[PDB]
C-alpha cells in the first residue's frame, strides 16, 4: 500500500534478480579499465612482483575503433499510404537536437561499455531553452549512463533486448556534494536533508570510493484508456486532442477560438511517471513526464536468458582466465630472473687462501693461482671445480605462457568483425527513435502538412502559456537505421551523390549535378556556381 | 560428499510496525553538534476567563516541547577466512540474512518501545475467547478511550493483535452460526477484518512482547507532588535548558518490584477531556519508564492536575488529570498476570530517527564502504569491508544507526486480556 | 653503491609514430549554416 | 570578474576516457607498456653487469 515500500520492494526484487550479471559485468569493467590483478587482500601482504602484460586491451581498442568508424543513427521514413514527406519535420528536429556533443558522447560511452562489460545505457531528457529552442521553447537532449550494469536496474520481468515491455526502471544518480546542491535547487528539494540509496557492495580496490551522493529515479509506465475530444478544425478537418493535455489550460479557449466539439472517445495510451526516491522517503511522488516510453535506452552485447535468468557478455569476460594465467607466469619468470644466485665457481677457502684478489673480477693478471699443498693432509684432494648452474625458465612455465597467450588469442575474436554488436546498437537506435518520436508528439509543435503547406494550429491560455495541440494522426513515419548526418542539408547531399554514382551520363546526370551544385554551402565560388545552377534549373523548368 | 546449490528456505518474517512507523532524517551536520537531539514543539493549549473586569488577570504564553534522540548502531561484524570453502560458499547468503535480521531488530525495537511507553491501558479480567464479541469489545474500548481523551487521530490509527488473540477473534467470528461476509471471510481466511470498531488498520504482529506481571504490592505515594508544565528551567549556571513534556518523576513509598514498562494508576485520580477539561469516568493510567533510585520512578504521562492551585493559568490549561497526588493515595498496578500485549496507537505517535555513518570519507583509507538499503523497513546503512593479513582474512561490517522515539506516549496503548488474580 | 642502469627504449618510437600520424591529419572547426538559415550564414564567423 | 562567452574557456582532449564507479579514468598509450619496458631495462642492465 505504502508508495515507498511498493517502490522499494520492486527495486530490491530487480536488484536481487540481476545480482549475478551485474557483478560479472562490473568485474569485466574493472578488469578491462583499472587493473588486471583483481585482488583485495594482496594489498596487505608482503610484496611479490606482480606484472601486467596485457593482450586483451589491443583487441578491445580495435573493436572500439571498428565500431566508431561506422556511425549509426535514426532515420524516419514515411509509412505505407502516408504522404511522401511525412518524415521531413521529424527528421529535421532529430538532426537538430541530436547533433550536439552530448548525444554522440552518450552513444560512444554506451558502445564502449557494451564492448567491455556487455551492457550500456543512455537517457533522453527534455529541458527549457530560451535562446535556441527546437520547438515550443524546449529541447530534447541525450545523456550518458556510466556503469549501466549497476546504475540501471531494469524491471526483472522483461524478455526483450530493448526493454520495451519493462513496466518500471530505477536509475541511480551519483553526484558530488556540490552537484547535490544543484540537483536539490533544480528539483525543489531540501539541500540539508542529505539523501542516500543502495550502490553495489564490493571488496576490490577501496581507493575507488568517492565521498558522493546517490539518489534514484523510478520510472513507471501505465497503459490506460483516457478521454479524447473530437473537434472540428475551423480551417479544415476533424482533429483529435486528449483531455488530460488541455484539461484546464485551453479547454474553453478552444471553443473561444472556434473549435466546436463533435464527439468524445476513450483511447488507450501509455503515460510515464518519474519519482525521485531515497532509501527512507520519497522526495517527488509521481511527476508525469513526456512520452509513452521509458526514456532509458539499453545496448546489449551477447544477450540471452539461460534459465529464467538474464545473461549478457561482452568480449572481455571470456579471456580473463588466460590473461590472469599469463600475468602469473610472467611474474613467476621475472622472479626467477631477479632472485636467484648466478653462475660463479665453488671454492674451498683453502684453495684460494692468499689469492683472493685474482678472483674478484679484475683483469690485471694473466692466470689464476690455486693453492696446492695442505699442511696436515699432505695434498689438496683433486676434484673438478663446480659452478653454480645458470638460471633457467622451466619448460612448464614456457609452455603455459605460450599456451595461455594462444588461448586468449583464439578467444578474443569477436565474430569473424562487429556485425552483431552493430546490429544490437541499431536495435537500441530504433528504440531511441521511437522514444524521441513519442516525446516530440508530447511536447513539441508538429505542423501538419496539407495539399491545398504547414498548418501550425495552437492556442494560448489566460496565463500567457501556449499549449500545444497535435492530432492523433501522428505516427505517419516509422523508424529505421542509416548513416549519421549532422543536418538535413548534409542528408540531401548524400542522397544526391548516391543517386549520381549510379545514374549514367544521360540527362539525369546533368540534372543531379545541377542539384548538387544547388544544395552546396556558401562562399564566393560556390555561390557563383549555385546561382548558375539555379538559373539553369529555373530556365529548364 | 555430494552437495547442491538449492537452499532449503526455513524462516520468513513480516515487519508491519516498522512499515507503519514514520521515518525522520534530520540534518547530520547540525545533529553532530546538537548531541544527536532535536526538539519539537507541542500543540498549544490556551486558558480562558469569565467576566467583564479582568484587570491584572492577563496571562502569558507557554509552549511545551518534546525531544527526539537516537541510540547506538546495530551491526553485523563478521570475518571471512579466504581459504575455508565453507566460508567461501555462504558469504552472500550471510549478507542476505544480515539484512533480514537488521530489519527484524528494527521492528522488534519499535514493538518494545510501543508496548513499554504506552500510557493508555485497556485491561480485561478474562481472556478474549471467553465471551462473544469480546475481541470487538477490546478494539472498541481502545477506540472509545482515544475518542474520550480527544487525542489527535488525523493521520490514522492501528491495532496490532498477537497471533493468539487474532485466532481468538477469528474463532469468535466463525462460531456465529451464520455466514455472510465477515464470518465467511473469517472462515475461508483467518482474517477477521481490515477495520474493526473504528480502527482503520487492524493487523496481527508475530513479535509483540509479553508483559510480565509486576511483584509490587501495597505501594503508596510519599508526599503530595504537583507537576508543572514548563518549557525550560534554569540550571545551576543560570542557563535556561529545555524540559521534556513526556516524563514526571514520582517519589513513592518503595519502588520494589517495579520495572520499566509496568502500568499503574493512582486511586481517585481520573482522566480529563483534554481540550474541554471535563472529567471522565475512567482512572488515568500511566507507564513507568525508568525506576530511578529505590523510591523514585519516572512515569511517561505527566500528571498535571486540574484542581491544582499552584499552577499559573496557562499551565493549568495543560491539565490532563482531575486531581493531584495526596501523600497517601494508593498507586495500584494494572498488569497483575503475565499476558502478551495487543498494542494500538495513532500513526503519528512513534517515529524513527535515522542518521548516516560517513565511513566513505577520505579519512578511512583501506576500507571500502558503500551504502546498503535495508529492505522491508525504510532504512539505510553502511556496508564496509577491510581485508586483513595479520590473520589472512577479511572483515565485513553492516552498520545501521537509527532510534525509535515515542513522541506521543499518551496516544499509544496496550491491550491486556486476562488481567485477573 | 651505484649500479648500472640503462635505458633501452622501445616505446618512444611508437609515441613518435603516433604523434606524426596525428600531425599529418590536421583538424579545425567548420561552421555550417543551419536548416532554413541563409546559405551564407556562416561565412562571416568562419572568416573571423 | 565577468569574462566573455557562455562556456568555460578550457577545451580538454582525452585519449581512452571513461568511468569505473563514480571515478574517472583516462589512459594514453604508455600506461600499459610500463611493466614490460621496466623489465626490459632491468634485464639489459643485469646483462651489462
Amino acid at each position: 500500500e505504502n508508495r515507498l515500500e511498493s517502490i522499494l520492494s520492486r527495486f530490491d526484487a530487480d536488484w536481487t534478480a540481476s545480482d549475478e550479471a551485474r557483478r560479472e559485468a562490473k568485474n569485466d569493467l574493472f578488469f578491462s579499465r583499472v587493473s588486471q590483478w583483481d585482488d583485495w587482500l594482496s594489498q596487505y601482504t608482503t610484496l611479490q612482483y606482480r606484472g601486467q602484460f596485457d593482450v586483451v586491451r589491443p583487441v578491445v581498442r580495435k573493436l572500439v575503433s571498428e565500431m566508431r568508424q561506422n556511425p549509426i543513427d535514426v532515420l524516419y521514413r514515411p509509412k505505407d499510404g502516408a504522404r511522401p514527406d511525412a518524415a521531413d519535420v521529424l527528421m529535421g528536429m532529430y538532426r537538430t537536437d541530436m547533433r550536439h556533443n552530448t548525444a554522440k558522447i552518450a552513444v560512444n560511452i554506451a558502445v564502449r561499455e557494451q564492448i567491455e562489460a556487455g551492457v550500456g545505457a543512455w537517457r533522453l531528457v527534455t529541458d527549457y531553452e530560451d535562446q535556441s529552442p527546437t520547438s515550443n521553447n524546449q529541447v530534447i537532449r541525450r545523456e550518458p549512463i556510466h556503469s549501466a550494469c549497476s546504475h540501471v536496474i531494469w524491471d526483472s520481468n522483461s524478455k526483450l533486448m530493448d526493454k520495451s515491455d519493462a513496466r518500471h526502471c530505477t536509475v541511480i544518480h551519483s553526484m558530488s556534494q556540490n552537484g547535490w546542491e544543484d540537483f536539490a535547487e533544480k528539483y525543489d528539494l531540501d539541500a540539508d536533508d542529505i539523501p542516500s540509496f543502495q550502490n553495489p557492495n564490493d571488496w576490490v580496490f577501496p581507493w575507488l570510493t568517492q565521498d558522493t551522493i546517490q539518489i534514484a529515479e523510478f520510472y513507471e509506465v501505465v497503459e490506460k484508456k483516457e478521454t479524447a475530444f473530437i473537434y472540428q478544425d475551423p480551417v479544415t478537418g476533424e482533429p483529435v486532442s486528449y483531455f488530460k493535455r488541455d484539461i484546464k489550460d485551453v479547454i474553453d479557449d478552444l471553443a473561444d477560438s472556434g473549435f466546436i466539439k463533435i464527439a468524445e472517445r476513450q483511447i488507450k495510451r501509455r503515460r510515464v511517471y518519474k519519482s525521485i526516491i531515497t532509501c527512507t522517503a520519497v522526495l517527488k511522488d509521481k511527476q508525469l513526464i513526456a512520452g509513452e516510453h521509458i526514456p532509458i535506452v539499453p545496448v546489449f552485447g551477447e544477450w540471452g536468458f539461460v534459465e529464467d535468468k538474464e545473461v549478457y557478455e561482452g568480449v572481455v569476460r571470456l579471456t580473463k582466465d588466460g590473461q590472469r594465467l599469463r600475468n602469473m607466469i610472467m611474474s613467476f619468470n621475472a622472479d626467477i630472473v631477479a632472485r636467484t644466485p648466478k653462475k660463479k665457481p665453488f671454492f674451498w677457502p683453502e684453495q684460494i687462501a692468499g689469492f683472493e684478489h685474482m678472483y674478484d673480477g679484475n683483469d690485471d693478471y694473466p692466470y689464476y693461482l690455486l693453492n696446492r699443498t695442505d699442511e696436515n693432509s699432505g695434498d689438496l684432494p683433486t676434484q673438478p671445480l663446480a659452478y653454480y648452474e645458470n638460471p633457467e625458465v622451466p619448460q612448464a612455465n614456457a609452455y603455459m605462457l605460450e599456451a595461455a597467450t594462444s588461448a586468449v588469442k583464439e578467444v578474443a575474436t569477436l565474430g569473424v568483425e562487429t556485425y552483431v554488436f552493430q546490429d544490437n546498437l541499431a536495435t537500441a537506435m530504433r528504440r531511441d527513435g521511437e522514444i524521441y518520436q513519442s516525446i516530440v508528439n508530447d511536447i513539441y509543435d508538429v505542423p501538419r502538412n496539407v495539399t491545398i503547406l504547414m498548418a501550425e494550429v495552437v492556442d494560448l491560455a489566460t496565463g500567457e502559456k501556449q499549449v500545444l495541440n497535435d492530432i492523433r494522426g501522428r505516427y505517419e513515419c516509422y523508424t529505421d537505421v542509416g548513416p549519421s548526418f549532422q543536418s538535413m542539408k548534409q542528408q540531401n547531399r548524400a542522397e544526391i551523390l548516391e543517386l549520381l554514382g549510379k545514374t549514367p551520363q544521360g540527362t539525369p546526370e546533368y540534372q543531379l549535378l545541377l542539384l548538387q551544385y544547388f544544395t552546396l554551402l556558401d562562399g564566393k565560388g560556390v555561390e557563383m556556381m549555385r546561382d548558375y545552377a539555379n538559373k539553369q534549373l529555373i530556365q529548364m523548368g | 560428499t555430494l552437495a547442491v546449490d538449492e537452499i532449503i528456505e526455513t524462516i520468513s518474517a513480516i515487519t508491519p510496525m516498522a512499515q507503519k512507523a514514520k521515518k525522520y532524517t534530520p540534518p547530520a551536520a547540525s545533529m553532530q553538534r546538537s548531541s544527536n537531539t532535536i526538539w519539537m514543539p507541542v500543540e498549544q493549549e490556551s486558558p480562558t476567563q469569565e467576566g467583564w473586569d479582568l484587570t491584572d488577570k492577563a496571562t502569558g504564553l507557554l509552549e511545551l516541547n518534546v525531544a527526539v534522540n537516537m541510540g547506538e548502531p546495530d551491526n553485523d561484524f563478521f570475518q571471512l577466512r579466504a581459504d575455508d570453502l565453507r566460508d567461501e560458499t555462504a558469504y552472500r547468503r550471510r549478507i542476505q540474512s544480515a539484512a533480514r535480521k537488521l530489519a527484524n531488530n528494527v521492528e522488534l525495537k519499535v514493538a518494545n518501545m510501543a508496548a513499554e511507553m504506552g500510557s493508555l491501558v485497556i485491561t480485561s479480567p478474562d481472556a478474549i475467547g471467553t465471551n462473544t464479541a469480546d475481541a470487538w469489545n477490546f478494539v472498541a474500548d481502545a477506540e472509545e478511550i482515544m475518542f474520550s481523551r480527544e487525542l489527535n487521530r488525523d493521520m490514522g490509527t492501528s491495532y496490532f493483535f498477537n497471533p493468539q488473540d487474532y485466532k481468538k477473534a477469528g474463532y469468535d467470528l466463525t462460531k456465529r452460526d451464520i455466514f455472510g461476509r465477515i464470518p465467511e471471510e473469517a472462515y475461508r481466511d483467518g482474517t477477521i477484518q481490515r477495520q474493526v470498531a473504528g480502527f482503520d488498520d487492524v493487523l496481527r504482529s508475530p513479535k509483540l512482547p509479553v508483559l510480565t506481571k509486576s511483584t509490587a504490592t501495597g505501594i503508596t505515594v510519599s508526599g503530595a507532588q504537583s507537576f508543572k508544565p514548563v518549557a525550560w528551567q534554569l540550571d545551576n549556571d543560570g542557563n535556561k535548558v529545555n524540559v521534556d513534556n513526556r516524563f514526571a518523576t514520582v517519589t513513592l513509598s518503595a519502588t520494589t518490584g517495579m520495572k520499566r514498562g509496568d502500568k499503574i494508576s493512582f486511586a481517585g485520580v481520573k482522566f480529563l477531556g483534554q481540550m474541554a477539561k471535563n472529567v471522565l469516568a475512567q482512572d488515568a493510567t500511566f507507564s513507568v519508564v525508568r525506576v530511578v533510585d529505590g523510591t523514585h520512578v519516572e512515569i511517561t504521562p505527566k500528571p498535571v492536575a486540574l484542581d491544582d492551585v499552584s499552577l499559573s493559568p496557562e499551565q493549568r490549561a495543560y491539565a490532563n488529570v482531575n486531581t493531584s497526588l495526596a501523600d497517601a493515595m494508593a498507586v495500584n498496578i494494572l498488569n497483575v498476570k503475565d499476558a502478551r500485549t495487543n498494542v494500538f496507537w495513532a500513526d503519528d505517535a512513534i517515529r524513527i530517527v535515522s542518521q548516516p555513518i560517513p565511513a566513505n570519507h577520505e579519512l578511512f583509507a583501506g576500507m571500502k564502504t558503500t551504502s546498503f538499503s535495508i529492505p522491508d523497513v525504510g532504512l539505510n546503512g553502511i556496508f564496509a569491508t577491510q581485508g586483513d593479513i595479520s590473520t589472512l582474512s577479511g572483515l565485513c561490517r553492516i552498520a545501521l544507526w537509527y532510534g525509535v522515539n515515542a513522541t506521543r506516549p499518551e496516544a499509544i496503548g496496550v491491550g491486556l486480556p486476562g488481567q485477573t488474580a
